[PDB]
């Protein structure tokens, strides 16, 4: 709706969205936006707000400017930062593994006090990587993204925690800044035993001052009346030993140790967040350390409102860190601004020191300066740090989450393993800021979660969410974005309260929520704003799980996970029963082609599509075909519209992997039948129709990346080659050339794919191997075989073919001659064990997949396409489950009313234009404003045909299904209709490992994990319990001697099982040996000992 | 609490020659 070639599906919303969803990709392009502060940031700070916008890259060199020793003799200025165009495309750059990026140039002022001259001289940064149009960014060829991150704000936050000993009541404040050393209430630099008195004269204000600021304070008397500290100097010394113990002071070190530590601007940095926060909420003042032990003592006192000293009233109370007022989200924009920052002052040390050693009037902005350090805080920012990540692709959907995710981890901010629970809890503020039912599974719960769907990011970092004000009962049109703070100020209208003609309160009563946040029910008479809409406080993906409101928020949290995990479908289907978001979630993820321009359609190839603009411009897309994604699913696109089209700005062109038609489509619609069915779909099991095989409903496409170099060897270089020492002609009969398989080939476990040689000696064959060599003629070749082959367990077909050669000009790092990555793909039918689901968080492997003779089926003859278990639906509170089980059926076979002669009793309240919708039909019931129960009812009896006109479900979504095994009905109406599931991204392919003899470890001999080492299944501790409960010592050796570690032993043993002999006596753990080794050189003697004789030798 | 902190600490006991003394020693 609103979206100019939106496909029609009908909702049952009773309401009407006041508000378009933003573009939900915003938070990313405002956030870097600003910090390069392209003209795009500058209108939109000028028309509204400060009339002196400062991008992030010259607010950071606004810091810098100027450079002056401390003879203040020379100054290095910088200013005007420049970019040029971008190096190479996006797609460029995926391919040759750089990083999209853009050149800086600075003008560096260099000035000489004493012989007044200048040197103004351009200056080159360094290649500064840029953002694509989808929020992420390509580093050394990779799509990576930056997450936002959650933080304490710089402000002064007090806590008021009961005296564990006396339960006496104690604060306890605090103030963090941007950076340098923390306060506590004065324990300082985390240096107990010091009391609040002592400093505040060593500012030097005199006692009777205090007495006359503390006044009502009796512990600020007492503090002063018990402190033997007399003079302000004398207090400046038990503070200098205590923060600098092992030098002795100095007057002038005394005192500057002090004004030095805060008050001065470079050790200590105001931030614009803590200089806002405590501006009103009261670099540093002294005028600030007093009002903070004021509002201190008039805390611990009980009065609610401190006047300053002078200043301005504001409440006195508690600050709660989880309250989103005082909790940042430093985006993306920032935390490259953060290592930018670093990055110079690293330089500023280079070029402060630069001037001295340099030869005076030698020294020019170049000579001091080295941007070694500046472009190294980028290139580690993107690379090592852990709000840069690998964006996850697999679906759309996956995308466009992980931007929009906030987690409270990473630099700046806490540990994964000591923040409490707390922090992980949904704090009411969080309401239409962030999702409170997205988050993960794992030991991540609460740290990481996901903006709303209309939250939206503030200049300082505070979320907002829109609301629509509403004044004497009366809801306008105005839209208000309000920050945490200001929506505690007020009472926020429910969503959906009855709404009165032109508008105004219907029901006697308003739903309201306060400042608690606590809900509470008053009349229409005190309100001030209300809620855009229901799903405020959702995300995306969850505002797509149908009938939402049905399901435990433990299984819709798994629901939306499992959406994102997802795989592209070759056909890609849209779901049946819908809500809002597929539409526009699906575009705004970029994954799906939009015309910028009102046009009509001048070519259609699968490969590109022009648009011939009314504005006698002209527009074209190349079209993404079967590129591998991140996780090696496909992104294959195509386009949905014809040469002759007309078509409107912002429509869709083509559809992207998960997408039909411009809406998500994550998966298939299913015929579903809910019966237990021979104990083969049991414990969350699942059964499908041998149909989807056959017909590759469930088939999706998979792409693997291998990879070899030629690189120059001390003893020669290495050459890719068809030439390989020991093998037959038939592997080689799928190599060309120069040795990599050819385009269109057929690859099985083993075949190798690049011929790869490298040299080898002194060899010394052995003399077994030398009389061969004579008899058979075979030369012994100068060098060993290092070739590319496929992995254990894959197969497929070879798609494509990348070289890059030293020989061709192309580029490489130092020693690296020729690059060659092959590209393998293969369909993959859906499998017995892989694992599907519905968006309710119902999930299950394939147990069984049958001929589509033998399955329940429809007095039609219709076989049904899975059986789902009965018993685990009704115990995991998903239930809407079985609701958009019987909409799918609706969906799927049309409906009439109900009319004539009226609209029955049900519909009033009230399917509008919905009383008729054709056969296969599609439904969005949006999650808070869905279909209900009563118009479920109704529409379940409706309508036939098959074909012939028997209606093949009842009132109640049942049907009598036949067995097709012995043909006879069964005994009872079971339930049918049309469920959604996807398919998901763990496959039996993948996941099925088998090891007998393979690598082993170097410094243990262990085999070594993991599919890519042909891995063997780590025995663990807890394994060995389970062995010694058994009482099998046998068993037990085994697993620990000549199955891992035992060097002899494991060549011995396989000895015996090719030569049909016993399995031979186990020897000791190699492991063991190493820890001997290790307890020595820690200076440990360790000794084994027999019965006697004494001392034995490892060996 | 550092060691560099701890040989600044003795390297400071130490007085600063003139070019006099220096000559001297």
């Amino acid at each position: 709706n609103s979206v100019p070639g939106a496909p029609n599906r009908v909702s049952f919303a009773k309401l009407r969205e006041p508000l378009e969803v933003p573009g939900l990709l915003d938070v990313q392009t405002d956030s870097f936006e600003w910090l390069v502060g392209s003209d795009r940031w500058r209108q939109a700070a000028i028309d509204r707000g400060e009339e002196n916008p400062v991008g992030g890259l010259e607010e950071v060199l606004a810091e810098l400017s100027p450079i002056e020793d401390f003879s203040g003799s020379m100054s290095l200025s910088f200013s005007d930062p420049r970019f040029d165009e971008v190096k190479a495309s996006v797609d460029e750059c995926k391919d040759k593994d750089m990083t999209y990026a853009a050149p800086l140039f600075v003008t560096a002022e260099f000035i000489n006090n004493n012989t007044g001259e200048i040197k103004s001289q351009t200056v080159f940064m360094g290649d500064f990587p840029m953002m694509t149009e989808k929020g992420t960014f390509i580093i050394n060829g990779t799509e990576r993204v930056v997450v936002s991150q959650l933080v304490r704000s710089p402000g002064v936050y007090f806590d008021e925690t009961i005296d564990k000993s006396t339960e006496k009541t104690l604060h306890s404040v605090k103030v963090i800044p941007g950076r340098g050393a923390w306060l506590e209430f004065v324990r300082i630099d985390r240096k107990r035993r010091q009391p609040v008195t002592v400093l505040l004269k060593a500012l030097g204000w005199t006692n009777e001052q205090i007495v006359e600021r503390f006044g009502f304070s009796e512990i600020m008397m007492g503090t002063l009346e018990k402190d033997t500290t007399s003079g302000t100097d004398e207090a400046l010394l038990d503070i200098y030993r205590k923060l600098r113990p092992g030098e002795p002071p100095t007057k002038e070190s005394a005192q500057t140790l002090l004004e030095n530590l805060f008050f001065k601007e470079k050790r200590y940095d105001l931030a614009r967040v803590g200089r806002y926060k405590v501006n009103k909420k009261l670099t540093l003042t002294e005028e600030d350390v007093v009002a903070t032990i004021e509002y201190l003592v008039r805390l611990h006192e009980g009065q609610t409102s401190m006047t300053v000293p002078g200043g301005v009233e504001v409440p006195v109370e508690v600050d709660d860190i989880d309250h989103f007022g005082n909790r940042r989200l430093r985006t993306v924009g920032e935390l490259i601004q953060n290592q930018i920052r670093v990055g110079l002052s690293r330089m500023e040390r280079v070029v402060r020191e630069r001037m001295t050693t340099q030869d005076v009037e030698a020294i020019t902005p170049q000579t001091l300066i080295n941007i070694r350090p500046v472009v190294a805080a980028i290139k580690e920012f993107f690379g090592t740090s852990q709000l840069s990540q690998f964006m996850d692709q697999n679906n759309p959907l996956s995308g466009l989450t992980h931007k929009r995710r906030l987690s409270a981890l990473g630099p700046g901010g806490l540990s994964r393993e000591r923040a409490g629970l707390e922090v992980r809890d949904v704090h009411p503020s969080h309401y239409g800021r962030m999702c409170p039912i997205e988050t993960p599974e794992g030991p991540n719960i609460g740290l990481i979660g996901s903006l709303s769907v209309y939250a939206r990011v503030n200049p300082f970092g505070f979320i907002e969410t829109p609301y629509r004000k509403v004044e004497n009962g009366v809801v306008t049109d105005q839209i208000d974005y309000l920050t945490a703070d200001e929506e505690d100020r007020h009472v926020v209208a429910q969503a959906n309260s009855p709404t009165d003609e032109n508008g105004r309160f219907t029901e006697d009563r308003v739903m309201v929520r306060k400042k608690g946040g606590e809900v509470e029910f008053v009349s229409a008479d005190q309100v001030d704003y209300m809620d855009v809409s229901p799903r405020q406080m959702v995300s995306v993906a969850t505002a797509m799980i149908p009938f939402l409101e049905h399901d435990d928020a433990n299984r819709a949290l798994m629901g939306a996970n499992m959406q994102r995990q997802a795989v592209p479908l070759v056909r890609s289907e849209a779901p049946l029963v819908g809500t809002g978001m597929e539409l526009r979630a699906a575009i705004d993820a970029g994954d799906v082609v939009v015309a910028d321009k009102t046009g009509v359609i001048e070519e259609v190839s699968a490969d590109y599509i022009t648009v011939m603009a009314d504005d006698g411009t002209r527009q074209s897309y190349r079209l993404r075909k079967f590129a591998r994604s991140n996780h090696g699913t496909c992104a294959n696109q195509r386009p949905i519209v014809d040469a002759g089209q007309r078509v409107e700005a912002g429509q869709v062109i083509a559809d992207g992997p998960c997408t039909q038609n411009g809406e998500m489509a994550l998966g298939k619609n299913l015929l579903v039948a809910i019966m237990p069915w021979e104990g083969h779909n049991y414990e969350d099991a699942i059964i499908l129709s041998n149909r989807l095989v056959e017909e590759d409903v469930l088939t999706s496409i998979h792409i693997e990346e291998h990879e070899i170099d030629a690189r120059d060897t001390k003893l020669g270089a290495e050459e890719i080659t068809r030439d390989i020492p020991n093998v037959s002609d038939e592997v080689l009969a799928d190599l060309d050339e120069r040795g990599i398989v050819r385009i269109g080939a057929e690859v099985r476990d083993g075949d190798i794919l690049v011929g790869k040689v490298t040299p080898k000696g002194e060899t010394e064959l052995t003399p077994e191997e030398r009389l061969l060599r004579a008899i058979f003629g075979e030369k012994a070749r100068e060098v060993r075989d290092t070739s590319l082959k496929v992995p254990h367990g894959e197969s497929g077909k070879v798609i494509g073919i990348r070289v890059f050669s030293r020989e061709d000009d192309d580029e490489l790092p130092a020693g690296v001659n020729e690059l060659v990555r092959v590209y393998v793909a293969q369909k993959r039918k859906i499998s017995d064990g892989d694992k599907l689901a519905g968006r309710h968080g119902n999930k299950g492997v394939i147990g069984k997949i049958l001929p589509v003779e033998d399955m329940p089926f429809l007095p039609d003859g219709t076989p049904v396409d899975i059986i789902l278990n009965t018993h685990g639906v009704p115990r995991r509170m998903n239930i809407g489950q079985i609701l958009e089980t019987h909409l799918g059926w609706v969906a799927k076979a049309g409906w009439n009313i109900d009319v004539a002669a009226g609209v029955p009793d049900w519909a009033s309240k009230l399917p509008e234009e919905l009383y008729s919708a054709p056969a296969d039909s599609t439904v969005a019931t949006p999650v808070f404003d869905g279909a209900q129960e009563g118009e479920l009812a109704g529409l379940l009896g409706s309508t036939l045909p098959n074909r012939d006109g028997e209606v093949m479900v009842d009132a109640d979504g049942k049907s009598t299904l036949f067995d097709g095994r012995s043909g006879e009905p069964f005994p009872y109406p079971v339930t049918v209709g049309y469920m959604y599931i996807l398919k998901l991204h763990h496959l039996v392919d993948d996941k099925i490992h088998a090891r007998s003899t393979g690598p082993y470890s170097m410094i243990t001999q262990q085999p070594l994990g993991g599919k890519a080492q042909f891995g063997g299944q780590r025995f663990g501790e807890m394994e060995c319990w389970a062995m010694q409960a058994y009482g099998a010592a046998y068993t037990l050796q085994e697993l620990l001697t000549i199955k891992s570690d035992d060097t002899v032993g494991r060549v011995k043993v396989y000895e015996a099982i090719v030569k049909g002999e016993n399995i031979p006596e186990p020897g000791i753990p190699e492991s063991f040996k190493v820890l001997l080794k290790e307890l020595q050189s820690l200076c440990l003697n360790v000794e084994v000992l027999s019965s006697d004789g004494a001392a034995i030798e490892m060996r | 609490a550092d060691s560099v902190r701890a040989y600044l600490k003795q390297i400071g006991k130490v007085a600063l020659l003139n070019a006099e003394e220096e000559v001297e020693l």
